[PDB]
RNA sequence: UGCGAUAACGAACGAGACCUUAACCUACUAAAUAGGGUUGCUGGCACUUGCCGGUUGACUCUUCUUAGAGGGACUAUCGGUUUCAAGCCGAUGGAAGUUUGAGGCAAUAACAGGUCUGUGAUGCCCUUAGACGUUCUGGGCCGCACGCGCGCUACACUGACGGAGCCAGCGAGUACAACCUUGGCCGAGAGGUCUGGGUAAUCUUGUGAAACUCCGUCGUGCUGGGGAUAGAGCAUUGUAAUUAUUGCUCUUCAACGAGGAAUUCCUAGUAAGCGCAAGUCAUCAGCUUGCGUUGAUUACGUCCCUGCCCUUUGUACACACCGC
């Protein structure tokens, strides 16, 4: 009856990759067995965060240095369906590890 | 733009203000090498005469030096802002002012000696021969006045 | 200084006599050749170029390289 | 001939100076035959390119830097000193200059001259410090043809930037004058003295 | 000047008690099949052409 | 200094060893046999076997070793 | 529907994209003509691969590049690059084989890069050196 | 502390380690310090081996 | 054919314009004319004094036709360079703001410039036509 | 709550670790290993690798 | 590192492999948070159909973009050279042929190297309630006859100054705070203000960075090179700016015409130049870790020096030549 297409986009950030590609998957199998219309897993470019550090507490001896780096992978699924189907995707493929975020107001 | 032509060889080094302008060479650059005078202050000062600032000007008219030197003068009955100058704000309530020669060295020595009353530690350093504005003399120039 | 900067007639006339002759005519070259001095010595190519008598090779500031006619 | 019409309008002149003959930077490359068997091949007029620049991985080998271009090597060496570093663009415009300069004295072909330069310059015979017990002994030894080059290349550079300093004449100017004493082996230029002195001291060392 | 113009044949090592200088077999290009050891100072090959003043005197390993 | 390494050659000598048919001079075809073969977790190891045992091959084509 | 290429050329971190297509002539850089750049010694560069394969090819080819990335100079390549690029590509898509190989042999003749991209990236300026290989200023006194 | 190590070792080895090592550092009598070392199997040191297999 | 802005070799095309303004006599003037740096980095005001604020319009004028929309700071920021700071190295600091905002007020009163919306200016028709009509003269003048 | 995505993750990391090193401290009778933390909406998950679970 | 020769055989660690990144993909999977094509409306042109635009109006694409999955280089093919071995050298193709470039990790044994001023890491000693604990307040680390050490700025004409042209990549950036802060007005500036946009491929930001390129002004004079010390005022940060915090405005114009004995760094997108960038940060960049832009000269060798490594030698040394 209702059939309200609220336009959905499903964030997805992480630090362990495989895993987030893995979820991705899952999510457009899911999608794909409600058949929806969707842009497919848009990729945004990985964020480094980068600290670079004296190696030395103390500061004695050669000058070396660490750049300790974080690896962000950011994907974007955009779903134009429905509100109780995005609450069903909600409830089901949930990892660890992976931030399953939704933005939900277009 | 255009040579010198005319017989010409009109002066070499003139006299202006106790000091000697340099014959040739241009107005601003005079103005320069006047105890007092800078650069762009220089600029202003023939902006304001009216002269071209390619020409060499140790041929220059008398009328112009005149205004060239009211100009020095005077801030505030010309066009020039009042906060663009050597002093400004002086004395007890009043008005900007400043010379541009031996009367900018003259004003000059009075300020040194204000402060050299006043005794505040610019002045103290002023008098001890030293390093006014803190400038760390641990390694550097040591062989001063 | 080292002389060479003060304008006359008799001067301009010598400069003139001539643009003709020169391969290259270089506010260098004027300069010294014991010419006036150098902005004199632009200003004296400029001239030349005026009307013939000395015609462009290069246009660029300060690498400025002419030679005579025709 | 056959100035043909393409949208975005070229100049006259440009159209003119293309396709047909494979020329510099506005005139032609041709000609320049060294006659002095050592300096053929690494002096190279061979390869016709249209302007003193290019990426150019000559730098990579060995023997690659023999096929650079005489005009960029020019360049290169002019180059030098860090006030003047890098700045290739510059480097380039003032070798265009000393070729225009070349053109208008004595008409002739500027690059010829360039070579003919370049010829006169390369030392025959150099010394190098050997050791032998303690002393400073120094064996005259002969100099390969690229590396003589090479050397050919640096002096006139050197005695251009040496006119250079505190002077009217502009660089490209004095690299002129030196490439025309070169030319016209005169030992009034600062390069050519430089292989006098170098022959003189190996002839001393015989 | 009597200057000789020289071809090299062989390259006989670097040589010098420091690196730049290589001893080389040289057969010169007019009246050829005369084989001297001659030492170069700069980069060498098969088939270079070396010019010079005093030919006819051999060279050795520089200590 | 490309001295391809011990373990490499070693791997490429056993290679030889097992499977001398099913070993053709050229180079991607090796490098597929290689890769069907023997458990290579490199990419870049398995490419330097496969160049070995075309180069070992290529002796063999001039005579034993 | 007309026949028409994109081809990206490249220098350094310089990037530029050269749409070919068919019509009178254009050869157009970021809006402007082919014949300002205005590096103006390197004009003739980006020139080169056109006066190398003659100005006939151009009387049906239309170029129009956008350019991205790296200095002057870097970028003139780049765009010079795609320049050499488009005109093979569209060789390759709608006219003889042939004429194509005969660019391909006259730019290998002539070869400052061109259809080759060029290898060389910059090397990291690692720590204890103001480059790359470049170190401070040692010293035991 | 040697013997426990070497218990500790053992039991690892029990377990179903490639290899073990155990490093005690400090004053194991006397003042002056000392390292002691204790290690069976393999142990590998360098590369990405390590983050991978190596539990420190 | 079609006659173009961009065909023209920029400095002279700014050089036209400068003269067109000079001709005209109604850009307006600010008031600081040669009591003014121009950047906050230049120990030296305009060389060329009188004048040259016509062929800084002008520029600016040519910048908003080349951009979708441009403000006061980015102009700023496209004209500065660097300061002799002293035996500092240099910095970049942006140019004179005031005198750009300025030289912006005059080309709207002009009919140069358009005030665009999301942020700062863009070309009114007028304006385009005048730069179309320039770039004619100067395409004039190189044949 | 609502931050940079790469600063809330920041933030994570950093409260695991001192979850880590609080459990290091107080669970040493118990003979503690190591922590898993599972976010999902609602509840997060808190796991703790022990020796001895029944005294944690 | 291997090939070989061999009372040694087969092994492990270290090196290599590995990993990350830097390069190639018109071959896949993708996108109004990346870019284009047609077309709508729409601005100007020439005025024929054509040229540049501006609009997230439509429709469609993935080359550039990103970034997932893969491939791709193995010294490949050919030539010599080498006991026709390991390999090396040259041409060809190829994005790539220096271990493809750059790093990350990186053995055994150690040093009385540094750090108990990162540490609720800590032995012992000292101290231990007018503390050597803490905490306020004012200074000080910055003082100057003078030594050396990183550094910056210059000794100009390959420049300086004006205009004009005008292009990067790493990044970073706030809601309990006060972050980046476009866009509009005021101010010669600095900087003020109103307003936004951004928790960020979306906004700052195309960070239209410099060095560069073009036309003009000074022409080789301690000059407009050079910018120090100086005086004054205008700004900002903070509770507090004198012992100028920093910025800006005018003024002052010093030393220094490429630097002796010595000695550092460097082999390709390197060197050098040039700026940006975060780090620290209320405010301060001459510093630093990165980034890109411009981009060379000369080797592509040798043991002469310097260091280090081994081998054979000699040893009254073993706390080991600062030895005995
Ligand atoms: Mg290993
Ligand atoms: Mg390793
Ligand atoms: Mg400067
Ligand atoms: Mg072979
Ligand atoms: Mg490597
Ligand atoms: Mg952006
Ligand atoms: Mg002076
Ligand atoms: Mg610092």
């Amino acid at each position: 009856q209702e059939v309200v297409i609220h336009k959905i986009r499903i964030n997805l950030t992480s630090t362990k990759v495989k895993q987030l590609e893995n979820v991705s998957a899952n999510i457009i199998k899911n999608a794909e067995t409600f058949k929806l219309v969707k842009k497919g897993p848009v990729r945004l470019p990985t964020k480094v965060l980068k600290i670079s550090t004296r190696k030395t507490p103390n500061g004695e001896g050669s000058k070396t240095w660490d750049t300790y780096e974080m690896r962000i992978h950011k994907r974007y699924i955009d779903l134009e369906a429905p509100a109780h189907i995005v609450k069903r995707i909600t409830q089901i493929t949930i990892e660890p590890g992976v931030d399953v975020e939704v933005i939900i107001a277009a | 733009s255009l040579v010198v032509q005319e017989q010409g060889s009109f002066q070499h080094i003139l006299r202006l203000l106790n000091t000697n302008v340099d014959g040739n060479i241009n107005v601003v650059y005079a103005l320069t090498t006047i105890r007092g005078v800078g650069r762009r202050y220089a600029n202003l000062v023939c902006k304001k005469a009216d002269v071209d600032l390619h020409k060499r000007a140790g041929e220059l008219t008398q009328e112009e030096l005149e205004r060239i030197v009211q100009i020095m003068q005077n801030p505030t009955h010309y066009k020039i802002p009042a906060w663009f100058l050597n002093r400004q704000k002086d004395v007890n309530d009043g008005k900007d002012y400043h010379s541009l020669a031996n009367n900018l060295e003259s004003k000059l020595r009075d300020d040194l000696e204000r402060l050299k009353k006043i005794r505040s530690h610019r002045g103290i350093r002023h008098f001890w021969g030293l390093r006014v504005r803190g400038q760390h003399t641990k390694t550097t120039g040591r062989r001063r006045a | 200084a080292k002389h060479a900067v003060v304008l006359d007639q008799d001067k301009f006339d010598r400069i003139m006599k001539e643009a003709p002759t020169y391969r290259y005519v270089s506010v260098s070259v004027l300069v010294d050749r014991f010419k006036l001095g150098g902005s004199l010595a632009r200003v004296a190519l400029r001239h030349l170029e005026n009307e013939g008598i000395i015609k462009p090779v290069s246009k660029h500031s300060k690498q400025a390289i002419y030679t005579r006619a025709t | 001939f056959v100035p043909v019409e393409l949208a975005t309008t070229i100049p006259v002149e440009i159209q003119q100076a293309q396709q047909e003959i494979k020329l510099f930077n506005k005139w032609s490359f041709e000609d320049v035959e060294v006659k002095d068997a050592s300096l053929v091949d690494y002096i190279q007029i061979s390869k016709p390119i249209y302007v003193a620049h290019t990426a150019g991985r000559y730098a990579n080998k060995r023997f690659r830097k023999a096929q650079c271009p005489i005009v960029e090597r020019l360049t290169n060496s002019l180059m030098m000193n860090g006030r003047n570093n890098g700045k290739k663009l510059k480097a380039v415009r003032i070798v265009k200059h000393t070729l225009e300069i070349i053109n208008v004295l004595t008409d002739q072909n500027p690059l010829q001259v360039v070579v003919d330069a370049i010829i006169n310059s390369g030392p025959r015979e150099d010394t190098t410090r050997v050791g032998g017990g303690g002393a400073a002994r120094r064996q005259a030894v002969d100099v390969s043809p690229l590396r003589r080059v090479n050397q050919s290349i640096a002096l006139l550079t050197i005695g251009a930037r040496e006119a250079a300093f505190r002077n009217i004449k502009t660089i490209a100017e004095t690299l002129a004058e030196e490439l025309i004493n070169a030319a016209k082996g005169s030992s009034t230029s600062y390069a050519i003295k430089k292989k006098d002195e170098l022959e003189r001291v190996a002839k001393s060392n015989r | 000047t009597p200057v000789t113009l020289a071809k090299v044949i062989k390259v006989l090592g670097r040589t010098g008690s420091r690196g730049g200088v290589t001893q080389v077999r040289v057969e010169f290009l007019e009246d050829t099949t005369r084989t001297i050891v001659r030492n170069v100072k700069g980069p060498v090959r098969e088939g270079d052409i070396l010019v010079l003043m005093e030919s006819e005197r051999e060279a050795r390993r520089l200590r | 200094g490309r001295v391809r390494t011990k373990t490499v050659k070693r791997a490429s000598k056993a290679l030889i060893e097992k499977y001398y048919p099913k070993l053709t001079m050229d180079f991607q075809t090796n490098k597929r046999l290689c890769d069907e073969i023997a458990t290579i977790q490199s990419k870049r190891l398995r490419n330097k076997i496969a160049g070995y045992t075309t180069h070992l091959m290529k002796r063999i084509q001039k005579g034993p070793v | 529907t007309v026949p028409s290429v994109q081809t990206f050329g490249k220098k350094k971190s310089a990037t530029a994209v050269a749409h070919v297509k068919a019509g009178k002539g254009l050869i157009k850089v970021n809006g402007s003509p082919i014949t300002l750049v205005q590096p103006e010694i390197l004009r003739f560069k980006v020139y080169e691969p056109l006066l190398l394969v003659g100005l006939d090819k151009f009387a049906n080819i239309d170029i129009r590049v956008k350019v991205t990335g790296g200095g002057h100079v870097s970028q003139v390549y780049a765009i010079r690059q795609a320049i050499a690029k488009g005109l093979v590509a569209y060789h390759q898509k709608f006219v003889d084989e042939q004429s194509k190989n005969e660019l391909k042999k006259a730019f290998t003749s002539y070869d400052r890069t061109l259809l080759i991209a060029d290898s060389r990236r910059p090397e990291p300026k690692k720590f204890g050196g103001r480059g790359a290989r470049s170190r401070f200023q040692k010293s035991y006194r | 502390i040697r013997r426990a190590a070497y218990g500790v070792v053992r039991y690892v080895m029990e377990s179903g380690a490639k290899g073990c090592e155990v490093v005690i550092s400090g004053k194991l009598r006397a003042a002056r310090a000392k390292s002691m070392k204790f290690a069976d199997g393999f142990l590998i040191h360098s590369g990405q081996p390590v983050n991978d297999f190596i539990e420190t | 054919p079609g006659v173009s802005v961009r065909d023209v070799p920029a400095q002279d095309f700014i050089n036209n314009y400068a003269s067109f303004l000079q001709r005209q006599g109604k850009l307006e003037v600010p008031g600081y004319v040669d009591i003014v740096k121009t950047s906050a980095g230049n120990e030296l005001p305009p060389q060329d004094s009188e004048g040259w604020f016509y062929k800084r319009a002008a520029s600016v004028a040519r910048h908003i036709y080349l951009r979708k929309q441009v403000g006061v700071g980015k102009l700023n920021k496209l004209y500065g360079g660097a300061k002799n700071r002293g035996v500092r190295p240099h910095k970049h600091v942006d140019a004179s703001g005031s005198i750009n905002r300025k030289v912006l007020q005059s080309l709207e009163k002009l009919g140069v410039v358009e005030i665009s919306p999301k942020g700062g200016r863009r070309i009114s028709d007028n304006g385009l036509r005048d730069l179309d009509r320039i770039a004619a003269a100067t395409l004039e003048d190189e044949e | 709550a609502i931050i940079s995505k790469k600063r809330k993750l920041v933030a994570d990391g950093v409260f695991y670790a001192e979850l880590n090193e609080f459990f290091t401290r107080e669970l040493a009778e118990e003979g503690y290993s190591g922590v898993e933390v599972r976010v999902t909406p609602t509840k997060t998950e808190i796991i703790i690798r022990a020796t001895k679970v029944q005294d944690v």
